[PDB]
């Protein structure tokens, strides 16, 4: 099957559909909100892991919330819903791209292309690593101009 | 810094994954041979990649542990998705196991040309943390053994970021590439 | 993998290519026809009930027709069929709902909306059960006004 | 009665399932305590919650059922399912069975803080029949034990409508939560 | 979990982004291109079997010649990547209308209509095999003009 | 020769795929009870149906042939997977096995109504093979014995095309209708 998981609603007053990250979320950077487009736009994609991460830290909040810690894990949730949550075979398709030699998915950076103006996002991906460390922004230029065509294209799209 | 066309910038993030401790067990390493994966607060597990040995037997009492069940769950479901997961495992006589009092001890032989345990058990380390001369779906490393154990929490990984998507991941091929041992099973 | 069953040809003269429902299927309600375009709607979606039960319906009508009852149970047709006839993760999504206490799919009612004047129907979609309760329709009224605006979009979107 | 808009009506659907009774088995319950499995229009399977044990031995003949097949697939097919989807079992004191003459017998011991196979057993029972003070996925009922067992087929399942969904959702979880008890398997 | 492998770079000339295959690949037809859209179709189709097929095509070209044959079998990136690479229950699918008795897919035929002047090609799809012989280009003749119709209309909806 | 509407041509395509020799084991078939799986261009597989036995012990002396590790892997794991897709098997008396030196024997007795193993076999053979009076899911063959040994590689299969769908369908299936043989297990 695929994931079914859905987000929860965020107390976000700018995003009211979408998943919002707070300070404990990103390392030094405080809060950003994303918006309910780009969190919204894998509800039929399988080929983007940074949505599935925030799906991740949904349920994480889901599950503190609603139920209670006991210091004491439980992994039957996470075991339960790893495949509601994310896609199950992106991680082969990172670890096959890092057998090979090409780059891969690092999974702990993300980057994504903030329209200054408005605030819109573009939904983030995966920063490149590669021989043991980042790739440089220079290398990947090509896919970076990429999003913004697409980001583009979709919001004139839309909008029409 | 990073402007594209006229107004999109590459603005980047950098999520902090230690918000996942209470519900996810999370990977990160130090100096490339010791990775870690720490299951909330108070727990984790080292693995490290060396020439010493800590088990001179080649037992490992899973059936001994399931009676006495003193043991916290979620390290023996850790270990039993890494198990699960290595890549047509043939070999029992190297893995070697400790369990005594709740201790999770897991030790491996990497002795070995290819198509070897120590093939599969590498793929399956680098499934798990992410983190690392061999060819050909083939890889070597001078270290001997390696070893898996029980200890508490600290900040020990400098140099990876903790992520738990190398257990997610590797809950997916546990018992894909397993050989038949019996007919009924 | 996902589902690929497809849906056997119907003998509804109103609905061609629509999975029409006959009186043994449903309880006390004669025979309802629904269309091709709501049995269609999720030959891409992973996140509906109702068009997997029907999926379940059109495999028994197959399995059925088209080989021999013999008294006895053959669980190997479904066994390896559940995975190409219905998402296999949705009945998680519910459980985890039922668990931490929201309403939860019961898989036995399902509501849609009825056009009164032309008989078209949305995709029926589960009646919440909370508490040992049916949901009163109030409580999720905003999830039918949801819907109504769903069918009246995309009525509108598909006809020009 | 309920009209939405100017002109939708909310209409609702009663899904006669025993529709579905030669191809798929069927969960309905009667006083939410005796669930029913029901396969074909002959045969099904009560789920009673009580303090009554049937059976005073820790056995399950499960080989020597398999040797003398005298028994109904689809039971054994059924109760195969069902404990492989139970979440951490590693307490196998608790289970007992019985499958002389093809009858299918199956007690469960929900004997006991939390981490319990209790915790797992129930929560596999309502994976199945979806009829139901615990908290923090911590569930303890009264009841000490539970029976699974051989019926004909009747209609007394007055409280729950008769659905295959549990079993259907069921067998997606088999043997994901399995612990490893041999090194080769 | 579904397929996520994407389709390596091809060197044709006429077609960027879209799998071309070369002589060894197809039986006594020396070479054919078959362009971006084509391929590109199935990366939210789970219901097609020739495109798997060009993924698998294009698994084993990147295993050779990123890798070393070694002379001896790697089965390890097979059984690792298969499900990143095809649809898990469309062989289900097939396997079950075999025993009923219709038309499955053979798997080995696959056909496609060329469009003669431009060159275009829609997704190839199996040539139905039934009775131990392949069917008649007047027993299935409906389809064609079913896929020449989806052909028409995914054209010119894109092209506007 | 087949032109629909006015320009559109039924252009065929015959997949060679024998171009993924070295990568994937290939399924086809010589006279409709002769059927092969061919693993790289060195190795493959007999699957013939026949009434002759070429093994007179019920033995599979599997744990003694991963003790010695002087076979292929490759073949060791394609009839581990055939193994692992048998639905409901339930009688062991049937299979029998020769290992000796490396050399890949598996006989089966196809010998019985139904819900036999002899019905499963034939079921995982023609999911394999994809090559073939039995009704309602149950299939009966005069054929008493089939017979899976090593064998080299050549053309001998001029019934049916080569292709890999076979052994990627019977990897799906695996384990999925195995039957409880132990409670831990
Ligand atoms: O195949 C098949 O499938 C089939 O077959 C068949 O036939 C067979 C054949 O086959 C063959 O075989 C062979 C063999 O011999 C082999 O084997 C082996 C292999 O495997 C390998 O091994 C390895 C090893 O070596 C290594 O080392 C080791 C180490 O490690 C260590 O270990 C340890 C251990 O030991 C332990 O264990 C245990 C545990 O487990 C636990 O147990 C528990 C118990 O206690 C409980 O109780 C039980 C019960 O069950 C019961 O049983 C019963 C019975 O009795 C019945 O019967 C009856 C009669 O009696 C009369 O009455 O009549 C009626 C009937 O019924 O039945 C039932 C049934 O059905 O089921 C049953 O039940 O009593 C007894 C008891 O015991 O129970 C439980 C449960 O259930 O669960 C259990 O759990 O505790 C105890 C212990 O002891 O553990 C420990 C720990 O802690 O952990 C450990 O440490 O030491 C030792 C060493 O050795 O290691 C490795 C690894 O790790 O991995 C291994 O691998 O190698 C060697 C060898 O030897 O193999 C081979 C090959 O493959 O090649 C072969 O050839 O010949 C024989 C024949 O027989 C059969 O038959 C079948 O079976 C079935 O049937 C019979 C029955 O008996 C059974 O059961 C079944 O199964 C099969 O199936
Ligand atoms: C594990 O993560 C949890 C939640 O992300 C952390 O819990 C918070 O810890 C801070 C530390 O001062 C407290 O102020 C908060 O009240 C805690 N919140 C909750 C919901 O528990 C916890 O600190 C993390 N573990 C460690 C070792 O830092
Ligand atoms: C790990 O494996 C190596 C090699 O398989 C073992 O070394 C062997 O030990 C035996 C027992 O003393 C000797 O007879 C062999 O000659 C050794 N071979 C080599 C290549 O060193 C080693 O003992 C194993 N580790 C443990 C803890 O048993
Ligand atoms: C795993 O089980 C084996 C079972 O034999 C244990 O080996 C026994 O250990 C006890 C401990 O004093 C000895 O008295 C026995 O003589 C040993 N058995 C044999 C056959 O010699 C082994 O100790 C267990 N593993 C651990 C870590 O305790
Ligand atoms: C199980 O379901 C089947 C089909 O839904 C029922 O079979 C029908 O039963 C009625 C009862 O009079 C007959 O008139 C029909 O001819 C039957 N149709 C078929 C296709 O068998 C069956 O009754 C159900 N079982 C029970 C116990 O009611
Ligand atoms: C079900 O479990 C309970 C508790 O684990 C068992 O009760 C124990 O029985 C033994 C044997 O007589 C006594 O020594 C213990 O003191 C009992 N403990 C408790 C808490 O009652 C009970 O026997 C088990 N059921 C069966 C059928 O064996
Ligand atoms: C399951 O298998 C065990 C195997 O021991 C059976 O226990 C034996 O039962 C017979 C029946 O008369 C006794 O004669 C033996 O003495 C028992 N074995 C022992 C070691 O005492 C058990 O009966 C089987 N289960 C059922 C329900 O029959
Ligand atoms: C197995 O397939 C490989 C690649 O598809 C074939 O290898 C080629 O064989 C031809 C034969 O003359 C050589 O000219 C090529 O150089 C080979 N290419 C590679 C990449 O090896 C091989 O021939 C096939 N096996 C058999 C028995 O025909
Ligand atoms: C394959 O199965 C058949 C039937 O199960 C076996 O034939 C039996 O052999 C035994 C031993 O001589 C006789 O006592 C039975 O009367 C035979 N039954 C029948 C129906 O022929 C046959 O032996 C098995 N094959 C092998 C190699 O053992
Ligand atoms: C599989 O293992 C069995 C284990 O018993 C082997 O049977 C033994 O074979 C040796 C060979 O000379 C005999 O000396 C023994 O007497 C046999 N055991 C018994 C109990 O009689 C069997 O040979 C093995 N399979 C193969 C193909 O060798
Ligand atoms: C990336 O750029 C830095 C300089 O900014 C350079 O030192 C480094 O070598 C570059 N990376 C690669 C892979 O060449
Ligand atoms: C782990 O987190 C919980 C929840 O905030 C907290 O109560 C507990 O003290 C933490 N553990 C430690 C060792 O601080
Ligand atoms: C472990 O042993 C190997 C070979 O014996 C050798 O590289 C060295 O002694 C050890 N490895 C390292 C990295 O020190
Ligand atoms: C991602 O990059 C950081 C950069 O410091 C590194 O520490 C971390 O190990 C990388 N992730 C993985 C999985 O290696
Ligand atoms: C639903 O409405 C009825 C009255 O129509 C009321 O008795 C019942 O309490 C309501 N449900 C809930 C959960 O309040
Ligand atoms: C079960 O259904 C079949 C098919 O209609 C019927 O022949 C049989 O009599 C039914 N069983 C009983 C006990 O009525
Ligand atoms: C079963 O035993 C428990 C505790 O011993 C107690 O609630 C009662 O005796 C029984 N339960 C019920 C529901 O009657
Ligand atoms: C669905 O609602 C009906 C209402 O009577 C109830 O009987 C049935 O048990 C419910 N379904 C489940 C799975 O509980
Ligand atoms: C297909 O056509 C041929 C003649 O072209 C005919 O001989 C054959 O019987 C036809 N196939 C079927 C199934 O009738
Ligand atoms: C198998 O293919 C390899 C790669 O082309 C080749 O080197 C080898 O000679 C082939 N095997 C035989 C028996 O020709
Ligand atoms: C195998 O035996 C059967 C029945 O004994 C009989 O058809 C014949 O002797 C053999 N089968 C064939 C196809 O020759
Ligand atoms: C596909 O058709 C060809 C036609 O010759 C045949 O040889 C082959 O066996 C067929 N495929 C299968 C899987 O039977």
């Amino acid at each position: 099957g695929t994931f079914t998981w859905t987000l929860s609603d965020s107390e976000g007053k700018d995003t009211p559909g979408g998943y919002c990250l707070t300070r404990w979320m990103l390392i030094e950077a405080e809060l950003k909100c994303f918006g309910n487009t780009a969190v919204a736009k894998c509800n039929e994609k399988h080929d983007e892991e940074f949505c599935d991460m925030l799906r991740l830290f949904d349920f994480n909040k889901q599950a503190i919330q609603r139920l209670k810690a006991e210091a004491q894990m439980s992994i039957q949730l996470i075991n339960k819903a790893v495949n509601a949550l994310i896609n199950d075979q992106l991680i082969m398709k990172n670890h096959l791209r890092d057998i090979m030699g090409i780059p891969y998915c690092n999974y702990s950076k993300y980057w994504y292309l903030n329209h200054t103006t408005t605030g819109r996002t573009s939904l983030p991906k995966c920063w490149l690593v590669s021989n043991g460390s980042y790739l440089n922004e220079t290398h990947f230029s090509d896919d970076i101009e990429q999003q913004a065509d697409n980001m583009i294209t979709e919001m004139l799209q839309k909008e029409y | 810094t990073s402007l594209y066309k006229g107004v999109y910038e590459l603005q980047t993030l950098e999520l902090n994954m230690e918000t996942l401790n209470m519900t996810m067990p999370l990977s990160c390493t130090k100096n490339n041979s010791h990775h870690y994966i720490m299951v909330g607060n108070e727990t984790g597990l080292e693995l490290t990649l060396t020439n010493t040995s800590i088990i001179n037997h080649k037992f490992c009492n899973l059936s001994d542990a399931h009676k006495k069940n003193l043991y916290d769950h979620a390290l023996m479901s850790i270990i039993s998705t890494f198990h699960l997961s290595i890549p047509n495992f043939n070999q029992y006589e190297a893995m070697s196991c400790d369990f005594n009092g709740g201790k999770i001890s897991v030790q491996y032989n990497l002795s070995h040309h290819c198509g070897t345990v120590a093939n599969g058990v590498l793929q399956t380390f680098m499934r798990m943390a992410w983190g690392g001369r061999g060819n050909w779906d083939c890889i070597m490393t001078s270290y001997q053994y390696l070893i898996i154990q029980n200890t508490t929490w600290e900040d020990h990984c400098q140099f990876s970021r903790p992520s738990p998507i190398g257990y997610l991941g590797l809950l997916s091929q546990r018992t894909r590439d397993i050989y038949i041992s019996r007919r009924l099973l």
